[PDB]
RNA sequence: UUAGCUAGUAGGUGGGGUAACGGCUCACCUAGGCGACGAUCCCUAGCUGGUCUGAGAGGAUGACCAGCCACACUGGAACU
RNA sequence: GGCGUAAAGCGCACGCAGGCGGUUUGUUAAGUCAGAUGUGAAAUCCCCGGGCUCAACCUGGGAACUGCAUCUGAUACUGGCAAGCUUGAGUCUCGUAGAGGGGGGUAGAAUUCCAGGUGUAGCGGUGAAAUGCGUAGAGAUCUGGAGGAAUACCGGUGGCGAAGGCGGCCCCCUGGACGAAGACUGACGCUCAGGUGCGAAAGCGUGGGGAGCAAACAGGAUUAGAUACCCUGGUAGUCCACGCCGUAAACGAUGUCGACUUGGAGGUUGUGCCCUUGAGGCGUGGCUUCCGGAGCUAACGCGUUAAGUCGACCGCCUGGGGA
């Protein structure tokens, strides 16, 4: 009604008509974040790179901190508001997903 | 109902002896005369009594040895389910010989000692154990 | 366990 | 099952005297009458599948009765099933 | 997880029939007969004295021995 | 051998056939029992032997073959017949309690809708918000009217009904249960395969009815997605008549009936007697719960309402999965 399947399976394996090969994925609807620390959470996207070391704290959680600079970057308008909104979601997901425990 | 009387005299004959009971009374018939007079004179019962005309009411004397039960277990044989029946050398005897078997012949009700003598099969009513 | 039961059917034996 | 000048009567009708109320056929006598008065009733009750658990029990108490004069004197049970209007 | 089956079918008369009684057969007459104590239908199987197992009661089975029935490529028929 | 929870007591009731049956006497001798005759081929097995140098094997006699038939006996029990008897099971009267069922009225709150009045910026909802609603005046309050369904308190391991179940009040029709005093019939009884009827709710057919609640579904949050949760709405359905469907964790997870076996705390319902010397004292039946001895059980627990000891009959189970 408003909703996809998952009928094709794990992966499938063919060939390109120049080279390579092609690998079909699952319906796959899970993040799995429990592999690092949130220092690598600010790795993990491109443009926040060049915008590490602006801050006013050498440490800092970005969402309730005074002189956030990466803050004033998204309030500048160079970062999309969409992206800073998601990126603390990431983090408040890592208050929900850590609760009971896992480890491999 | 009390279609079997008999298993009805020995249902208050283990439950009296068993919980310290002096004496027990049940309603009277021609044929509980005729087990309970036989078990008088077979020392494991004391005393037997009738009481009414219209209504026979036999009495029973318990039996004790230091106020230990006498009469241990009694097992009902035949039944109105399932009739039994043996002939002169069939006749099984309980505990080895130990305990007696009632078995009413046309010579009337006797064990089945006395009725090696009498040379008779028939009904077994209950092993007196 | 009643006699007068297995006069109608016996016990199955399997 | 009826008032007090029902029971007596019926009871004189088919009694030696007024002692004579303990018998087979004055029992099926007070069966068939109420039965008679419970004709009108669950025609128009046919709902009320409680009050005929109480019919049945009388049909199948006054059948019961009706057996044992049979089986005992047939002289009586040939004169009480067409005085009452028996067996139809 | 087979409930209705059956018209020579059930019975009677007479004729016929076989070594012997008999729907064994024929004409007629009657409408019964069988059956929840398993009729009928389907599937399987020679049976028994026995053997084997088991304290016994039971259980499984029917080779060799013996008794009986049935069969002799398939089906049907009669003679002697 | 089991069926309270390991597999298993039909959801319940009526009832034919079948099985079974109180007590006293007579008769029959059917069943059973005693004896006898005939028979149960031989072989095999068993007992004592003999023989092949032994054993296996062969073989003499006996036992056994528990069988069937007939005759002569005995009559305690069972069956049949006959006459009964009353404690079983029934009948009458006087009563009492109850949400037992069916039918027909009626009441007042509350909900929603509608009419009118006063009155103003939010109401509503949630963990927090939003959808939604409201300046055409919502919401709230008051007056009046309509419709629908259910009956607070009483009300409680309280009552009734075979069970599912059954609750405002009142009338009409009607069912059973129980108690007291006697009278009366005289085993008229128990049980149940098929058969028969009842049977929560959902759902189905026809025609009505329509508040509230509420599958599907609409919308908003939630979320990775929300299909569910949460919230705002909302159809079928829930209501009635007329049928059909007959399944539940239809459970006390205990089929019915009867007989006995130490007992308490109570509840409910009667009845009898008693300085009535208080709604009390003393007994005594019907219904029901919690403890607990002996005993039983695998334990848990049951334990005078048994799952204790017994009888009468019926249903059902045979490793799990397939199913
Ligand atoms: N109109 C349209 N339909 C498309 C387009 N691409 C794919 N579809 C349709 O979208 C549907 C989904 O395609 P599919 O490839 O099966 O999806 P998937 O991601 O592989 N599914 P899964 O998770 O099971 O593997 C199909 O019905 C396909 O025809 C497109 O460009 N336009
Ligand atoms: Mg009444
Ligand atoms: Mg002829
Ligand atoms: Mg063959
Ligand atoms: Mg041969
Ligand atoms: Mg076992
Ligand atoms: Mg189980
Ligand atoms: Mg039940
Ligand atoms: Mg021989
Ligand atoms: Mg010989
Ligand atoms: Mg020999
Ligand atoms: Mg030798
Ligand atoms: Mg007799
Ligand atoms: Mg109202
Ligand atoms: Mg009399
Ligand atoms: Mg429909
Ligand atoms: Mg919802
Ligand atoms: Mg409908
Ligand atoms: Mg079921
Ligand atoms: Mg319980
Ligand atoms: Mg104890
Ligand atoms: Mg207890
Ligand atoms: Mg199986
Ligand atoms: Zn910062």
């Amino acid at each position: 009604s408003g909703l996809g399947q998952h009928t094709t399976t794990a992966a499938r394996l063919y060939h390109f008509p120049h080279g390579g090969d092609v690998i079909d994925s699952p319906g796959v609807r899970e993040f799995g974040l429990w592999h690092l620390e949130p220092e690598q959470i600010t790795q993990g996207f491109v443009e926040f790179h060049d915008y590490l070391g602006l801050c006013k704290y050498r440490d800092c959680k970005h969402d309730t901190d005074p002189g956030c600079a990466i803050r004033e970057a998204v309030e500048e308008g160079k970062i999309a508001e969409t992206r800073f909104e998601n990126y603390h979601r990431i983090l408040e997901s890592m208050a929900q997903v850590k609760t009971r425990k896992n480890f491999s | 109902s009390m279609q079997d009387p008999i298993a009805d005299m020995l249902t208050r004959i283990r439950n009296g002896q068993a919980a310290n009971k002096a004496a027990v009374t049940m309603p009277s018939s021609k044929l509980k005369v005729a087990i309970a007079n036989v078990l008088k004179e077979e020392g494991f019962i004391e005393d037997f009594k009738v009481e009414g005309d219209t209504k026979p009411e036999l009495e029973l004397t318990l039996k004790y040895f230091q106020g230990k039960a006498v009469v241990e277990s009694i097992q009902r044989v035949s039944r109105p389910g399932l009739r039994i029946y043996k002939r002169k050398d069939e006749l099984p005897k309980v505990m080895a010989g130990l305990g007696i078997a009632v078995v009413s012949t046309s010579k009337g009700v006797m064990t089945d000692r006395a009725a090696r003598q009498a040379g008779l099969g028939g009904e077994i009513i209950c092993y007196v154990a | 366990a009643t006699v007068n039961q297995l006069v109608r059917k016996p016990r199955a034996r399997k | 099952s009826l008032s007090t000048e029902a029971t007596a009567k019926i009871v004189s009708e088919f009694g030696r005297d007024a002692n004579d109320t303990g018998s087979t056929e004055v029992q099926v006598a007070l069966l068939t009458a109420q039965i008679n008065h419970l004709q009108g009733h669950f025609a128009e009750h046919k709902k009320d599948h409680h009050s005929r658990r109480g019919l049945l029990r009388m049909v199948s108490q006054r059948r019961k009765l009706l057996d044992y004069l049979k089986r005992k004197d047939v002289a009586r049970y040939t004169q009480l099933i067409e005085r009452l209007g028996l067996r139809r």
